[PDB]
């Protein structure tokens, strides 16, 4: 119990529907589902952190 | 059946904002349609397989409708859009005055929204561009008619009118250069085609789905990319901070990818960041360099790394006599002052450039076959740049004791 | 009575414009105002524009323009227009005698203190800024980490989103910016004459720097040598760590280096395990030698996310490597580091360890001394056209 | 009386950083030390981390 992180990165910006796409990001390259993905964006990157366990 | 959506819009009907209705082009890339932000309501086109919204092209941008009514239809063969006050607030103002019925509005399979006659084409929104160049688009001029084709970026993310940023060919110097301004302030120069690729983005080439290219000719100085799989988009767009970019949807990312982007770099790239007679390489310290023969205007704000005063020639000029430098890898400078002859080559063009007391550096005007066209250079050279891995020859004159053999 | 000293018995107010002034005229500390509210800060004496280097209450702010700084009961405080404290100093003693002194030292540190010693010091919570004498990093006697926090804004001198801070739990101390919880950027280990990931700080004319690994601390130090020159480093809202020094000629503070200094390579791992980037490829993305994609669609789509993989199983003993040039050393997580063996000693205990993938030398100077030893995937790799390190990569010997 | 007017012209100083709170004046401090004297006025814009001056000269 209690979330780890995974992280997947990649040029370009988390837009107004971020979230949802590093949900899917993560399942494209994982076969598995998150619980929930961050999105932030400075420097012309996206950064998703993907809650996982643990 | 009739739920869904078409691509045509005729005389007799009309589109609203509260009919949710939208215009799909042929082979379903593109919706054009009523949408809402910055608590304004806008005509706009997006890609309509993407669940997250991407406007290529919005109509009234600096004319919003006030609220939730809007009317897009033909009126006196004309397209226009009607607030809720039966107000116009935008339309296509026509280039014939005996235009034929029936007037048919239409939304082509390659996004352009198109105004058409039994004669032809009235108005194209290829002509219009907002901040977005799509493939088949053209960026730069028409000459016959004189519209330069260029781009405006949105005031902010939500904020779909005219930004600060626009991105726009330059004709009136030596050679066709593009050129980024913010507001009236010059703040990244991509320079001329070369004619591979321009000066100044060299990440552009070609790629498995899109081939680009540039015409100069008597009808048109032009930019145009064609994607050539249909299933894959890839567009330019200068964004709302300033950046010129090549995107493509890539969903094995689920984004949009920047294949690049411009100015790439804050230390070379920004307009003139080393003065006069030097040139800025990201791989030295200080970042500008005094080209070979010349020395810096003010050494102690050399050694401070203050170089806006840029650098001279250790030795004046004597013409008869004279000799090169040849520089590498280079970004041209800036070719206000430049004159082009492309049907000759680099020997006739040194020649030339010796026998002009005036010239003061030559290039080729373009790298393809070991090189051609002769590019001159009067005054003082800016804007410089090198490269680790592109870029372009190019030779400054040089008084006979500091050249090196 | 000192133009840097606060006794018990005065105070600084905002309505009287009462201000500390550093020895040497350096720094001048007292209240100021943006975005509306009212702060105790440090800036710059002598410049017109003004640079605020420290502030105390950035995160409990003053809403109108009574405030008071004084000793009370032995401490530090801040008093709003109710008299109530909206900041102080937790003291970090019981048995504090008088004269209680709150006293700005000459360079900048600003200082409570006792009969006995410092109580507290603003060098140990900096704000955004690192000036020099400042220590970036941990300090071992008490764990307390040293780390820069941006302002949230140009105007909001609130915690921002960026931070910049040293992490020790691994191979070799290394620094990263963090954005909120995310690893944004890692600047890496030191190799000891610069830092991994800023190939442009060195050695200047008018300041030194080291980085200072011992029982007592792991941090990071400049100096500036010429009196006349002020050069600091912070992080600025957008999230870079800048070298900055007033420059008069230019009227700025200019920028001698910001990091991350390319949006193509230098962010947290924009490359997958077993590739680096290079900004002067297409695509930026670049296989080590003897690797392959490890999913060529994606990877073709310029999609790097999964990386490489060895393109021959390694068989220990008989391995071989590449020697990759001008690299960025990998993050080291899972590296241990030898630094009285050397290259020759380190390829061989690498060679006989078969859970070892990678090597290189911990130090650069002298031609290169040192063992660093990496175990599984190598990530966050880039090159550099001109600086970086040697990397040796172990690869199977026909692929070599 | 109704002469042509001298014409306006625009004098151009960048470099690394950003225009700060006080841009415009910076700017104009930094022309009058490039050039030795004074300026009309000086717009500042800060875009790609660089401080662009755009000076207002005869
Ligand atoms: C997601 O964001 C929230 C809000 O800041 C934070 O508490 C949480 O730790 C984040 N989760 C991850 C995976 O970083
Ligand atoms: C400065 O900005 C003003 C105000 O927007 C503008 O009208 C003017 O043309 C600019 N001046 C220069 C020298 O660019």
């Amino acid at each position: 119990r209690k979330t780890c992180v995974h992280r997947l990165n990649s040029g370009g910006s988390c837009g107004k529907s971020g979230q949802h796409d590093c949900e899917a990001f993560y399942t494209n390259k994982t076969n598995q589902k998150a619980f929930y993905c961050n999105c932030t964006s400075p420097f012309r990157t996206r950064y998703c952190d993907c809650a996982i366990a643990a | 059946a009739a739920a869904a959506a078409l691509s045509t819009l005729s005389s007799t009907e009309s589109l609203t904002i509260s009919s949710n209705r939208t215009l799909v082009s042929p082979g379903n890339i593109f919706e054009l349609g009523f949408f809402r932000t910055n608590s304004r309501w806008y005509l706009g086109m997006w890609y309509k397989k993407l669940s997250g919204r991407t406007y290529v092209w919005v109509a009234n941008r600096d004319n919003p409708l006030s609220n939730s009514i809007g009317t897009l239809k033909i009126s006196n063969m004309n397209l226009v859009l009607l607030d809720h006050s039966n107000k116009s607030v935008w339309s296509t103002n026509l280039t014939r005055e005996n235009v034929r019925s029936p007037v048919v509005a239409e939304l082509l399979a390659n996004g352009n929204f198109v105004v058409r006659d039994p004669s032809g084409f009235l108005w194209q929104s290829f002509d219009y561009p907002t901040d977005t160049l799509l493939p088949e688009m053209k960026l730069g001029y028409d000459l016959k008619t004189g519209l330069n084709r260029f781009l405006v970026s949105w005031r902010s993310s939500d904020d779909p009118s005219s930004g600060d940023f626009s991105y726009k060919l330059d004709i009136q110097r030596g050679l066709p250069e593009f050129y980024t301004f913010k507001d009236n302030t010059l703040v990244h120069r991509t320079g001329p085609w070369n004619g591979i690729r321009f000066s100044g983005i060299p990440e552009e080439q070609q790629l498995s789905y899109m081939v680009y290219n540039f015409t100069e000719n008597s009808e048109e100085v032009a930019y145009t990319f064609l994607v050539t799989n249909n299933s894959i988009y890839s567009r330019l767009t200068i964004n709302f901070s300033g950046f010129f970019e090549r995107l493509t949807w890539t969903p094995s990312l689920v984004i949009w990818n920047p294949i690049w982007s411009s100015p790439a770099s804050f230390q070379c790239d920004p307009y003139m960041i080393c003065g006069p007679g030097s040139y800025c390489d990201v791989n030295t310290l200080p970042l500008c360099n005094c080209i070979q023969g010349f020395k810096p205007l003010n050494v102690q704000e050399w050694d401070m790394r203050d170089h806006t005063r840029g650098c001279i020639r250790r030795t004046r000029l004597s013409c008869r006599g004279d000799g090169f430098t040849r520089m590498k890898n280079m970004k041209l400078p800036e070719t206000t002052m430049a004159t082009v002859d492309r049907s000759i080559g680099v020997k006739e063009c040194e020649k030339k450039c010796l026998s002009d007391c005036n010239c003061t550096a030559f290039a080729n005007a373009d790298i393809r076959d070991g090189g051609t066209g002769c590019v001159i250079w009067t005054g003082r050279l800016d804007d410089m740049r090198n490269y680790a891995v592109s870029g372009q020859d190019l030779y400054v004159r040089l008084a006979a004791a500091d050249v090196v053999e």
